[PDB]
């Protein structure tokens, strides 16, 4: 039940620092048993996205919540760099996680930024058009979408090449 | 343009331009276009080329290339820009601006030798091969710039007279004469400029002498190519700076007549392939030679393999071998958010009667990526000389050519104290610390070490107790595996010896049945294998291997204490945290060779067994 | 004025000055109105390229006069704006600043492109140097016919174009009076130095390279060489090169970075406010026992004291004291990694060698034909220590010529000194440590206390105690260690009923899957505490105050000290330490104050009590208690 | 997408040879082919002057865009082809390399019309990726196919909209979707 | 390793990829020890007033569905990947020479081999003829040439030519009495790259 | 697509234009393959709700994979069955576009795919 993938489960996992309004009870997964069915409005917390991918973005049970890299600082200096961002493997799928996370900001920014990023890339691959020569090039500044279509692109010349003359 | 011949244009005109559009085989590869465009795409600005096209294509450039090589080489350049700009052309609108680009020469005719590169071998092409003592850092060049005085980029064939007139003259009568020229590096340009060297080979004349050796030149993408202490095949050409005959004799008692100075500069240079010559830093390594790696690495008859690989002509010591070659691949340097890097790289011990071969054993060590060996009465205070351009005190600061790899030596014992102690102290952090002039610079390098020596008195000391060492035991307590070398007796063993190296040692015997053997081969394969597998995995333990480990360490000390009182006196060695924290590193070199991260505890029962040699050693 | 883009470039920036952004921040308030006159305004470009992309990236591409029009533009401005700022009539030039990251290359990657850009370093303050002054522009003067000329003068590392060349004028009309008024004839601040890459990402197969800086008025020495510094500015290369002989390189068009600082933080009177809440809790000093070395038994109560540096006391015109600790011990085997804990945890943390010649402290300030007529002159290596702590390794080890020359500034809290060109003092009083080995290894217990170790009995009053450290385990304390030793191992490697796996979530993630490597909570949290109550950043962030109180005595010292130190010289010489009880003397007050005087800080108590009499005994008994 | 299945669709196209036969052991098939006569020709597909020249069996010619002239002026035409240029049967970049394998043999200047060709070929490729360097704000309803031929199309095909769905899904949900002020996803 | 082994699942068919030794039935026993491990608590709370209906289980519904989800679609991907490779060397032969081994069949693959084979089937019945010619798709690509005789080969395994044959040894030099039938199966599994 | 093809087919089940006989007896012969293999995973606790072919288990649904159209038609902008702007038609020509919007014009046949 996805949008499904081979990644069909990097998904419903990216943890967070998400904050406390409220009470909580038992946190269950956390260093909690017959302890703790109460705790303070107030309280940062990582946490998955299954159980709340569903919990009520208007209601008030956890907070304005946001990861760092998710914080809007970087990524407006990179909608003014959507040239360079340079991304590496520190937050290496970095490309559709608004597709889902976007409505629980409260502050109505982030697909603006992401879309810009990748319009980049409807910049960028100008220079990606060939297999030059050995193994590996550059494969450590990727998401694992880019990554896809890279390989395959890849091919696409690979093969064109058999193509060339009776090669 | 004197159209007769040796012209300007008939060259770039059509020749050289046309050369590649038609150099022409099906399969619809057999150009250097699509080598040329791809190498643009990503910012290359070079292409490689061979020395014997030209048979391919004519019987006249080439000797005539040899002639002139320096205006040959250029017109290459403007012709490949004009041939590949075309094609910069999209449609003629994503030429935002050209660009400048570098050709390269090879070929495989013959290498020379220093002592032969002489006044008829000048201004002309040549091969050699040679070896890497250390080179410039980076500093500067460019080719033309403007002057407010004329406004005009000034042209260069060479690579400064500068004339009389104003051409600030539009002033009336009040021009401004001798040399007004303000330089206008807004206007100027940048290439590189590194400056290469060249020490001579091991076996051409340095017999009854020394070897001499010689400096270079760069101009754009051969900086940030070589690393020094590396074998070189080489392109490059002979030539002078300076010129001058008549009595204009120079300085203040020099030059009798004319003497002027060496250099070379390169055009396309390559490396070395002694079976991996050049296999230290960069990767042409393609798909096949990974796979062949991962597949023997698949191999699970791979070690027992490699306990055989550095004796092909000696016998014995094979328990002792266990872990001869799981020094060179290096464990993990897991550091950590507070100062706790925990050692890294991996030290070794051996000491024992002679007649068994460590010389050559460690001259092997040298031979299988990077590596030295001195021994005694001397690769490295720390050196901090005095510039004698400029007088500065620069710092030479030669562990630092172990930065990465490891050192093997001898002679241990046979040096004083005073030059052991900064080397004591290096291979438990790793940092070449500096205090001594102007400067705090707490230099550092992962070298390892193999230490081998000789003790006075024998296997008497051996025999009864406590004479192991002459100088102290907190070089005992640095590394892990400490191996005795005895020459026990046995007539078996005596006539297997016997014949075992005659057979070797008849007629430069083992050519045809030698490789033979089992999957022993190949040293060269080794280089690769090493630099491959030290440069990816960063393995770290299974949680079943833990508790063991602990718990024969703790009976490791409770034995070393009980020998302390199963004789009523200190009998042990020091029970240290760093014999756990390198037995870690040969868990670590373990996994590092089947490149399975995660090492069981069964994988190092092994390092159980190997280090038993070491605490059997000094059990007494 | 060159070529008309550059006035169409002027109003481009004048076009800054429309609305709420410029208009309503940039512009008015923000140097003169507020009156600090930096003429080097803080411009970001990212603004630029809302407004001008042309003027963002036309300048990060070509920068002739476009700086020089900015700053034209501006005064012209404020001209309109605030004539009374209007008296200094130069150029004004501007930041362009920012922590963009367009291109942020080593000094070694200044590689043969960025010519006629303004871009990014990061590296080493090193060889802060000397300062001159400048020419500008002469105001001369005739009495003969009361004429106020002028003349100004340029070159090429501040501008373009050269001087028509020629010196100050004289008989410049016909014969008439060339009177030079200086102090309306003006000079700005000048100053040269360099950097190198904080190098740890160098390449040891090869050599750390380096750079050329310039700099000018209001930029002039902005920190010390021994820190940690990034900077963005822009590069020139004048020289000839085969035109006369090859080529070199400069910087400039700057403003700073300097990342290691407490001030740099945004402080408010909050964060001493969170210390003091925290302050009244009392057992925290056990904590920060555990603290700064949580990767090892084992002191570092004590440690601490050395790490405040000291207490000032001088007294009216009679003399002066040097407030600071100082000891050391040991076996090896974590003796030789407690060192490090300081070089990368605390500031005006320098280690030394062990091995040092001419510049331990000394300089030796041999010189040739240096830009300026310096005949003579070096920096050293103590005043980078100044008011803090050194390490070293290797001390016993170390050279028994200067080890005197250490107890010359250390016993003093002194400098006297000088290399006989020129007599120099100043006031270095600083703390040290070093690495200690017995001769031979295994001994300082059974054969003597002393003389395990071999050298001068003199030094160890001018340190503080004698102490211990040694190696051994019975049969049943060797499972204990074990256990501790194997929480070494695991808490710090990550990830530590029939089915369990295949939980609702994974390991497949986007973006926070395993950041390096994690760790562990579990019973570290049985010890109730948390990562940023026991952490580096709001440890260090009281660092401060406590270096700014100032706890002064009480009176029940007095009493106490006399009973404790009587049955001290009492019988602390027998019970099987009379050879450690040597150096008794008339010293252990000074260095009880010191304590009481840190630990009094620790909780900034401007105080004292008898818990802390009891805190700061009761080390010096535990020594062999 | 591949070298063969576009031979499947180009390959079937034909011209006309000559054999040095009349009409063989067979005569002919029902269907368009012509009658066999040698010393004249006859028209064929192009997957079996393959089969035929190499069974040593005829001889061949082109058609009449394989020649200089027309390669001369198509390119300079295409200079400018601000768009797109004369396309000399739509495909001959895949009968151009079936024919200069084997009938070089007796073809002229089987060398300098290569040039050309890959000469062509490059130049319309590359067009063929700065056409992406204006692509803004979703335009996925207009495009450029006008002079188009096919063998270089589809060596883009499987990259981009394999993504472009989802990277434009974030403007293709705009004319499709609804939200408040903020665009939407 | 908490929804991640799948990963190791296939890499059962780590060298398996043209040099293939055999296969084997991994991955399934520990792992659907999990699916009955689990119940028990994904409906210990069924129905009852140990809350009496508020929001705290809200997760545990989700507990249970995700670890369903990555559960049931694990194992989809380890049927179907399995499938995909037996079917492209079943289009390299029909059920003539079947499988390797015929050992990793994890049980309910019975099933599913036969279902996708005779699946198949029934659309070859359609397929070729109306009656149905099951009609030579992928192997033995000669035009009208030769009917009896055998070839030379590259040291095939398996061992699985039934075809009219005594024995032909299907390997390098399996040269018997070979007809045309006797040889329908193989031609890019590993054999005649080279006669 | 075994999932909800099924459900256009008992929309209408059409006639030999969309679908075909035998390819509906091999898919239902399929997704009963599918669930008596599953039979042999947990089938004692099968889903206890989303027991038979499911309501979120789906395959084939999306209908935007952005696709090459060939022009056939009236060289001027014939506009046409498609929801976007298809303004500027023509004959020799293209303005690529998703797939959902024509599935008309080529079950007219009036474009074609390229
Ligand atoms: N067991 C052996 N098998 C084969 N060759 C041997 C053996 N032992 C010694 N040799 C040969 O004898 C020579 C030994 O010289 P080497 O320099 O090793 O002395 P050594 O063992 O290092 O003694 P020392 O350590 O005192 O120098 C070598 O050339 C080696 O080839
Ligand atoms: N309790 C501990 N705390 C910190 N490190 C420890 C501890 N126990 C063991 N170690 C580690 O064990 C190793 C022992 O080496 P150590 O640094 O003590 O040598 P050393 O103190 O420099 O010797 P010497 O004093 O003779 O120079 C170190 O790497 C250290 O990190
Ligand atoms: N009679 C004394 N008068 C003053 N101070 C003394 C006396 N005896 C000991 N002290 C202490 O000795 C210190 C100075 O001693 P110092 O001359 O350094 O001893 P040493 O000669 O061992 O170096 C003073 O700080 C003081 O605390």
């Amino acid at each position: 039940p996805n949008y499904y993938s081979i990644e069909d489960i990097f998904v419903t996992q990216e943890k967070v620092e998400c904050r406390v309004n409220t009470k909580l009870q038992r946190m269950g997964f956390l260093d909690s048993g017959a302890e703790s069915d109460d705790l303070e409005p107030g309280r940062t917390v990582n946490l998955p996205l299954w159980y709340i991918k569903e919990l009520k973005v208007n209601n008030a049970y956890f907070t304005v919540a946001v990861p760092d890299i998710y914080r809007n600082v970087h990524k407006a200096v990179c909608e003014a760099e959507t040239t360079h961002i340079e991304l590496g493997r520190l937050h290496p799928y970095f490309y559709e996680f608004g597709r889902y996370l976007t409505p629980y900001d409260r502050n109505h920014v982030i697909g603006r930024i992401i879309f810009e990023t990748l319009r980049q890339r409807v910049r960028h691959l100008l220079d990606i058009s060939k297999s030059d020569g050995q193994a590996a090039k550059a494969e450590h500044r990727l998401d694992n979408i880019e990554a896809k279509l890279h390989e395959a692109g890849v091919r696409t010349n690979s093969q064109y090449i058999e193509w060339l003359q009776m090669t | 343009n004197q159209q007769d011949a040796q012209i300007n244009l008939q060259a770039v005109k059509k020749k050289y331009k046309e050369f590649i559009r038609t150099f022409n085989e099906e399969n619809f590869f057999y150009k250097y276009r699509d080598t040329l465009k791809r190498n643009y795409l990503n910012g290359r600005y070079f292409l490689e080329i061979e020395m014997e096209d030209l048979v391919g294509f004519d019987e006249t450039l080439a000797d005539k290339l040899n002639k002139q090589p320096t205006e040959h080489l250029e017109i290459f350049e403007e012709a490949a820009r004009e041939v590949a700009d075309e094609i910069t052309a999209p449609r003629p609108e994503h030429e935002e601006h050209m660009h400048d680009i570098q050709i390269l020469l090879s070929s495989n005719a013959n290498p020379t030798n220093i002592r032969q590169l002489k006044s008829d071998c000048v201004s002309k092409l040549v091969k050699i091969a040679g070896i890497i003592v250390a080179a410039s850092g980076i500093s500067a060049k460019a080719t033309r710039m403007s002057i407010q005085c004329l406004s005009c980029s000034t042209v260069i064939p060479n690579l400064y007279a500068l004339p009389r007139k104003c051409n600030t003259e539009q002033a009336g009568r009040p021009k401004c004469p001798l040399d007004p020229f303000f330089i206008m590096p807004d206007k100027c340009k940048c290439v590189d400029f590194q400056t290469l060297k060249l020490q001579e080979l091991p076996d051409f004349v340095p017999q009854g002498e020394i070897p001499r050796h010689l400096q270079l030149f760069c101009d754009r993408s051969l900086c940030e190519r070589v690393v020094p202490g590396n074998r070189v095949l080489i392109q490059g050409i002979y030539s002078i700076r300076k010129v001058g005959k008549p009595s204009r004799r120079d300085g203040r008692e020099k030059a009798v007549v004319g003497v002027r100075a060496p250099y070379m500069r390169v055009v396309g240079i390559t490396v070395d392939s002694e079976g991996a010559g050049a296999i230290s830093r960069y990767s042409n390594i393609t798909s096949d030679e990974e796979e062949h790696f991962r597949r023997m690495a698949a191999s699970g008859d791979i070690y027992e393999r490699l306990s055989q690989s550095l004796a092909p002509s000696i016998f014995g010591s094979r328990d002792i071998k266990k872990a001869i070659t799981c020094m060179l691949f290096g464990g993990s340097r897991k550091r950590l958010p507070d100062g706790l890097c925990r050692r890294g790289d991996i030290n070794v011990l051996l000491l024992g009667d002679p007649g068994t071969a460590k010389s050559q054993l460690l001259k092997f060590v040298e031979k299988v990526p990077i590596a030295v060996y001195t021994s005694g009465k001397g690769s490295s205070t720390a050196s901090v000389m005095k510039d004698p351009q400029t007088r500065n005190f620069v710092m030479e600061g030669a562990m630092v050519l172990a930065d990465g790899g490891v050192v093997c030596i001898d002679e241990f014992d046979k040096m004083r104290e005073d030059d052991r102690v900064a080397i004591h102290e290096a291979m438990e952090q790793q940092t070449i610390s500096i205090a001594k002039a102007g400067i705090t610079t707490t230099l550092n390098s992962r070298c390892s070490v193999l230490a081998a020596a000789n003790s006075i008195f024998g296997r008497w000391d051996d025999t009864k107790g406590e004479e192991n060492i002459d100088f102290m035991p907190t070089i005992l307590s640095r590394f892990d595996m400490i191996f005795i070398v005895k020459d026990i007796h046995d007539e078996s063993r005596d006539i297997t010896l016997a014949k075992h190296i005659i057979n070797v040692h008849l007629s430069s015997n083992k050519s045809a049945p030698s490789e033979p053997a089992e999957g022993e081969i190949s040293l060269s394969t080794f280089k690769k294998y090493i630099h491959y597998c030290r440069t990816h995995c960063g393995p770290r333990l299974s949680e079943a291997a833990g508790e063991k480990l602990k718990s024969r360490y703790v009976l490791m000390r409770s034995g070393a204490g009980q020998q302390e009182k199963a004789s009523d006196k200190r009998l042990s060695i020091p029970i240290t945290v760093r014999q756990l924290e390198a037995v870690i590193r040969i868990s670590e070199s373990l996994a590092k060779i089947r490149l399975q991260p995660f090492a069981t505890d069964e994988h190092v029962n092994e390092a159980l067994r190997l280090f038993q040699v070491s605490t059997l050693d000094a059990a007494m | 004025e060159g070529e008309q883009f550059i006035k169409d470039i002027q109003r481009e920036y004048v076009d800054f000055l429309d609305d709420e952004e410029d208009q309503g921040i940039y512009a008015g308030h923000v140097k003169d109105m507020i009156a600090e006159k930096s003429k080097r305004l803080i411009v970001n470009v990212n603004d630029l390229k809302r407004k001008n992309p042309q003027r963002a990236l036309g300048l990060l591409s070509n920068a002739a006069d476009e700086q020089l029009a900015f700053g034209r533009a501006l005064k012209e401005y404020a001209s309109t704006v605030d004539p009374g700022y209007a008296k200094m009539h130069e150029d004004l030039f501007v930041g362009f600043e920012g922590c963009f990251g367009n291109r942020h290359v080593t000094p070694r990657s200044l590689t043969s492109i960025y010519l006629g850009n303004m871009v990014c370093v990061e590296g080493i303050v090193t060889k802060v140097s000397l300062i001159r002054p400048k020419v500008v522009r002469s105001v001369h003067y005739c009495p003969n016919t009361r004429k106020v000329m002028e003349r100004k003068y340029t070159d090429l590392t501040s501008f373009e174009a050269v001087p028509s060349g020629a010196a100050y004028p004289t008989k410049d009309e016909d014969g008439n009076l060339l009177e030079t008024e200086y102090g309306l004839s003006v000079y700005k601040d000048h100053q040269t130095l360099t950097i190198q890459e904080m190098p740890e990402k160098a390449p040891a197969g090869q050599l750390p390279r380096s750079v050329d800086i310039v700099c000018d008025d209001d930029l002039v020495d902005r920190c010390k060489p021994g820190d940690r510094v990034q900077i963005v500015g822009s590069y020139r290369c004048l020289p000839g090169k085969r035109g006369s002989g090859t080529f070199r390189t400069v910087l400039l068009a700057n403003n700073i970075s300097l990342l290691s600082k407490e001030s740099n933080l945004d402080i408010s009177r909050e964060d001493i406010m969170l210390c003091k809440k925290l302050a009244k809790n009392n057992d925290i000093f056990e904590l920060l026992s555990k603290s700064l070395a949580p990767s090892i038994g084992h002191v570092k109560q004590a440690i601490l004291c050395l790490l405040l540096g000291g207490v000032e006391k001088i007294l009216p015109n009679g003399t002066r004291l040097r407030g600071d600790i100082n000891v050391l011990l040991g076996d090896p085997s974590a003796k030789s990694q407690l060192l490090r804990y300081v070089l990368n945890t605390a500031p005006r943390a320098i280690p030394t060698t062990g091995r040092g010649s001419s510049g331990v402290g000394l300089t030796a300030a041999v010189t040739t034909d240096q830009e300026t007529g310096e005949r003579r002159l070096e920096a050293g290596a103590m005043v980078l220590a100044d008011r803090g702590v050194v390490c070293i390794d290797e001390f016993d080890k170390m050279s028994d010529i200067d080890r005197t020359a250490i107890h010359e500034v250390m016993e003093q809290g002194r400098v006297t000194i000088s290399k006989a060109g020129i007599h120099a003092s100043l006031n270095a009083r600083c703390s040290v440590l070093a690495a200690a080995n017995p001769v031979y290894g295994r001994y300082d217990q059974y054969k003597t206390p002393m003389e395990n170790i071999g050298l001068q009995d003199s030094l160890l009053s001018r340190f503080d105690l004698l102490f211990v450290m040694l190696d051994v385990i019975d049969s049943d304390v060797d499972q204990m260690i074990s256990d501790h030793v194997v929480r070494m191992h695991r808490y710090r490697n990550p990830k530590e009923a029939d089915s369990l796996s295949f939980v609702s979530s994974s390991e497949e993630k986007k973006d926070t899957e395993v950041y390096e490597k994690y760790d562990a909570l579990l019973h570290g949290k049985s010890r109730q505490r948390h990562e940023k109550i026991l952490s580096v950043e709001f440890m260090r962030k009281y660092i401060h105050i406590a270096k700014c109180m100032k706890p002064k005595l009480g009176e029940q010292a007095c009493e106490a000290i006399a009973n404790e130190y009587s049955r001290l010289r009492s019988q602390e010489a027998v019970e099987t330490d009379v050879a450690r009880t040597q150096p008794i003397t008339a010293r252990t007050l000074e260095t009880l104050i010191r304590l009481s005087t840190a630990h009094a800080r620790a909780r900034m108590s401007k105080s004292v009590t008898i818990d802390d009499a009891h805190a700061a005994i009761e080390l010096v008994q535990f020594a062999y208690f | 997408m591949d070298p063969s299945i576009i031979e499947f669709i180009g390959e079937k196209c034909m011209i006309s040879i000559i054999p040095n036969f009349s009409n063989e052991p067979l005569h002919l098939i029902y269907g368009p082919v012509g009658p066999f006569r040698a010393g004249f020709p006859v028209f064929v597909p192009l997957w079996m002057a393959t089969h035929l020249r190499k069974q040593q069996k005829c001889r061949i010619v082109p058609p009449e865009w394989m020649d200089m002239d027309i390669l001369e002026e198509i390119k300079e035409e295409e200079k400018r082809s601000k768009f797109f240029t004369k396309m000399p049967c739509e495909h001959y970049m895949v009968v151009a390399q079936l024919v200069m394998s084997t009938a070089p043999d007796d073809v002229p200047r089987c060398e300098e019309l290569r040039t050309v060709i890959k000469d062509i070929f490059d130049i319309r490729e590359s067009k063929l990726r700065t056409s992406i360097d204006a692509f803004i704000k979703g335009e996925g309803t207009y495009a450029k196919l006008d002079n188009l031929t096919l063998l270089e199309i589809h060596s883009v095909r499987p990259i981009l909209p394999y993504s472009l769905d989802h990277i434009a899904r974030y403007q293709r949900t705009a004319t499709a979707s609804q939200r408040d002020t903020s665009m939407l996803s | 390793m908490f929804g991640e082994k799948a990963f190791d699942l296939l890499k059962e068919l780590e060298r398996s990829s043209q040099t293939i030794p055999a296969f084997d039935d991994d991955g399934v026993r520990q792992v659907l020890e999990e699916i009955k491990a689990i119940f028990e608590e994904n409906v210990a709370q069924a129905s009852s007033y140990n809350a009496s209906g508020d929001r705290s289980l809200w997760p545990l519904l989700n507990f249970r569905h995700a670890a369903l989800q990555r559960n049931k679609r694990c194992l989809l991907a380890y049927l179907y990947e399995r499938c995909r490779r037996i079917k492209a060397l079943r289009w390299e032969f029909g059920p003539i020479i079947p499988g390797d081994i015929k050992q990793a069949l994890c049980e309910p693959e019975v099933t599913f081999f036969n279902n996708y084979s005779k699946s198949l089937a029934a659309y070859m019945c359609s397929a070729g003829y109306n009656q149905g010619l099951p009609i030579d798709l992928t192997n033995n690509l000669r035009p009208p040439k030769s009917l009896y005789i055998e070839v030379r080969c590259m040291e095939d395994y398996g061992k699985f030519e039934l075809d009219d044959g005594e024995v032909i040894h299907l390997k390098k030099n399996s040269q018997h009495y070979l007809p045309r039938a006797q040889v329908e199966s193989l031609v890019r599994q590993g054999i005649l790259h080279h006669i | 697509f075994t999932q909800h093809i099924l459900n256009q087919e008992e929309s209408r089940e059409p006639d030999d234009k969309r679908l075909s006989p035998e390819e509906t007896k091999f898919a239902q012969e399929f997704a009963s393959n599918v669930d008596e293999y599953f039979h042999k995973v947990a089938t004692q606790y099968m889903p206890n709700q989303q027991r038979g072919e499911a309501e979120q288990r789906i395959v084939t649904p999306n209908l935007m994979s952005h696709v090459f159209l060939k022009a056939n038609v009236a060289v001027p902008a014939v506009i046409v069955g498609v929801d976007d702007e298809e303004v500027d038609m023509a004959a020799g020509s293209q303005h690529i576009i998703p797939y959902q919007l024509v599935a008309d014009l080529i079950q007219n046949n009036q474009a074609q795919l390229i």
